[PDB]
RNA sequence: ACCUCCGAGGCUAAGACUUCACCAGUCAAAGCGAAGAUCCAAUAACUUGACCAACGGAACAAGUUACCCUAGGGCAAUCCUAUUCUAGAGUCCAUAUCAACAAUAGGGUUUACUGGAUCAGGACAUCCCGAUGGUGCAGCCGCUAUUAAAGGUUCGUUUGUUCAACGAUUAAAGUCCUCGUGAUCUGAGUUCAGACCGGAGUAAUCCAGGUCGGUUUCUAUCUACUUUAUUCCUCCCUGUACGAAAGGACA
RNA sequence: AUCUUAGUUCAACUUUAAAUUUGCCCACAGAACCAAAUCCCCUUGUAAAUUUAACUGUUAGUCCAAAGAGGAACAGCUCUUUGG
């Protein structure tokens, strides 16, 4: 039990977390042919797809909404000049 | 009892509704804030609630209050605590009736 | 500034147990007024009258108006005590009334000792009267005050812990509020109760 | 003199002074 | 009374020591904050209850992502003792709409591709 | 809060507030006109009142049950004591004795506006016996102090909130815990019906009063258990030491 | 509130079915003359909340942290409040 040391190596604290002992497939067939994946495989790319699919739109948003706040000060900062002339 | 504020800055009051509940002047009425017997505040005109600080200058018809304003210094003031009512929408509008 | 058991002008009203005004740091009279050696009060107690005279008994033993004196910082006893006599049980009605009590805080001056003196008469009397005294106390100099309060600032500034009471007080660090007083964030983890722990930076 | 309550009484013990250890032992030099 | 914690806000403010000890800088901040629980809801406020169940961090470690704008620090701050907060890492930028499915965090809280 | 201190018994109409229900209660723009509940009785009426103050109100009902029956429930402000400063005394001197206040310690205070017999287990904070220190005991005995719980710790007159007094003794007649012990036995009680005396009451009846009388049954299922020398007196040793005379030792 | 505290009714809380759209958290602003915090909302994290139809059941609990009132500032003491 070396969590602290797994850690420390930039490994997951748990070997039954992320490393070759659970994502590569237990078994195969006797000729070579691949296996259908085990269901546990299937769940965690389930969830690390949607964890991927929330980051990419959170970081969206927030890049869209700097954008935004420049544009608000262009059309606030800028109109004024508008009322500069005649 | 329940004497205070029952509307908050900054919310949408109609006419009549009562703004403060209070057992003497804390809170004088200001802008669209009319007085009850009680000294309850009530909004006389649709709108949102603002408070502000302002100064005092009490009826002369009072004497409790026109006589310590007499005993002040030079430069001297009363503030005092306000609330109105920005009303909302405005008196009315003109639509057609009659094309003749 | 002689004082008597009781109040001559009693308050009308039965104030109630007032507690509040001992647990925490003395701030007023907290500092000599043209003094050289006094008694300064590590806890916080309240003094009875029989306290008071015990106290200007046993020192009045050891005076030379022409050399030194010593004058009373503390006021004279205003707090009622309720009575409520053997006989009774538990509720039932407001006791009648007691002698009234002084209070003191930790951090305090009782009374303070002034004049050209020897610095060893008061490690003669003085170190009993505070062993006397209700509450933690010592018998204290100009000198060994300043150098007990700096080396307590000295303390409390080289100390190679990483966290301290305020940190993890007021930034409630574990959730620590959850079990601590409001007073903690000003006591700073040093006056738990009508106490003063010292040793605590 | 009243006891503490148990976290109370964590929160003291962690938070103790530790003091600065000296550069040398005074005894072996000035 | 027992009562909510107003934390000053003297203690939100890195130092030049606190800086280069992790891994951080104070210009150009971090996008997003992934935050782990690790402390019990039970035996705590209900005012913590309700946030931790409102940060989607309701099973333990199990972590989470969440935007670094006030808005959300306003919760977290307030279930700052219950949580670990770690700063996402892209050292490989956003994955296309292709490397969705084959993504991967490591426990230094990097996103990568194809593990 | 029977905690802390005091008094009272014009009409119409948007919108709202409220005594944490309801019932009641409260403010009010504009507009039109003038400047403590319900039920009951008397009532043409316009409406009207007392009680409901136990003030959400039975329309009108008190004292009491010792002959009662049923359903049920059941870390002490003020203080006691020992150790700390000696400070006060003691024919001189705090330490040979009390040792005042206070402080530090262990322990309780319920009423007003449960013993005895039988057998006893245990602690020591020791009454005796044992060992030791100082003494102002110059000596047995006294005084205090340390140590010691193997053993022992009487019989009677009067009486029973349980003690106290008194007689005779004894080496001593210890302080407490387990009424310790009522499926081992007994008595008083305090609270069983009878009766009398004194107090309170119109009476029934009450009385944290005083007298006389008065019934708690058990075949042992289970545990546990049923064969673990002290003191005193007398006499030698004698009246040495000790002792200021006088008295009078150990082994 | 109750000839009521060994119970009942109303509320609060709970449940089901149904309708609708905002509910909770929340910075800045704002709430008096005579310490902890509280109230109120734009955003934000969320997915809940209000309303309607229909019933029963619980109700004056114990301990711990804290602030008070009563009994010392104690008697493991009665009571109110925030939290667990
Ligand atoms: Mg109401
Ligand atoms: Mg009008
Ligand atoms: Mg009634
Ligand atoms: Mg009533
Ligand atoms: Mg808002
Ligand atoms: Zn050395």
């Amino acid at each position: 039990a070396g969590g602290q040391w797994r850690l420390q190596q930039g490994l997951a604290a748990n070997p039954s977390g992320y490393g070759p002992l659970t994502e590569l497939p237990d078994w195969s067939y006797a000729d070579g042919r691949p296996a259908p994946p085990m269901k546990g495989q299937l769940r965690r790319k389930a969830e690390r797809e949607t964890f991927a699919r929330r980051v990419v739109l959170l970081s969206q948003e927030m890049d869209a909404g700097l954008q935004a706040w420049q544009l608000r000060q262009q059309k606030l900062q800028e109109e004024q000049r508008k009322q500069e002339n005649a | 009892r329940r004497q205070g504020i029952k509307k908050m800055e900054g919310h949408y009051v109609h006419a009549g509704n009562i703004i403060a509940t209070q057992r003497h002047f804390r809170w004088h009425p200001g802008a669209h804030v009319g007085v009850g017997k009680n000294k309850c505040l009530y909004a006389l005109e649709e709108g949102i609630v603002r408070y502000t600080k302002e100064v005092y200058v009490p009826h002369p018809r009072n004497t409790e209050a026109v006589d310590l304003i007499t005993r002040l210094p030079k430069g001297a003031v009363l503030y005092k605590t306000f609330v109105h009512v920005v009303p909302a929408k405005p008196e009315g509008t003109f639509k057609l009736v009659a094309m003749l | 500034r002689f004082i008597e058991r009781a109040p001559l002008v009693p308050k009308v009203r039965r104030e109630p147990k007032n507690l509040s005004d001992i647990r925490g740091p003395s701030t007023e009279a907290t500092e000599f007024t043209e003094g050289n050696f006094a008694i300064l009060a590590l806890g916080g107690g309240y003094l009875h009258w029989g306290h008071f005279e015990m106290m200007r008994l046993t020192i009045n033993r050891s005076m030379d108006p022409k050399n030194m004196f010593a004058i009373w910082r503390v006021p004279a006893p205003f707090k009622p005590i309720t009575r409520k006599s053997v006989g009774h049980r538990m509720g039932g009605g407001k006791g009648a009334i007691d002698h009234y009590v002084t209070p003191v805080k930790a951090g305090r001056l009782v009374v303070e000792m002034g004049g050209r003196c020897e610095f060893e008469e008061v490690q003669g009397f003085l170190d009993q009267v505070a062993h006397k005294l209700p509450f933690a106390a010592k018998a204290v100099s100009r000198g060994t005050l300043e150098k007990m309060r700096k080396d307590q600032e000295e303390r409390e500034r080289n100390n190679q812990n990483p966290w301290t009471f305020e940190r993890i007080a007021t930034a409630n660090m574990l959730g620590i509020r959850k079990v601590l007083s409001p007073y903690d964030l000003t006591h700073k983890g040093k006056y738990w109760g009508k106490f003063y722990m010292p040793k605590r930076v | 003199r009243r006891v503490m309550h148990f976290q109370r009484q964590k929160l003291m013990a962690v938070t103790e002074y530790i003091p600065p250890k000296p550069a040398i032992h005074p005894s072996c030099l000035p | 009374k027992f009562t909510r914690s107003r934390i000053p806000e003297k203690v939100f403010q890195a130092s030049p020591e606190d800086h280069e000890k992790y891994g951080g800088d104070p210009q150009n901040p971090h996008k997003l904050h992934i935050v782990t629980r690790i402390k019990s809801t039970r035996r705590r406020p209900y005012w913590e209850k309700d946030i931790i169940k409102m940060l989607g961090l309701e099973k333990a470690h199990t972590p989470q992502v969440h935007k670094n704008i006030p808005s959300v620090n306003a919760k977290l701050k307030v279930v700052k003792h219950l949580i670990r907060i770690k700063p996402l890492k892209l050292p490989q930028g956003l994955p296309a709409e292709e490397n969705m499915s084959n993504t991967c965090l490591k426990s230094t809280g990097e996103l990568v591709v194809q593990w």
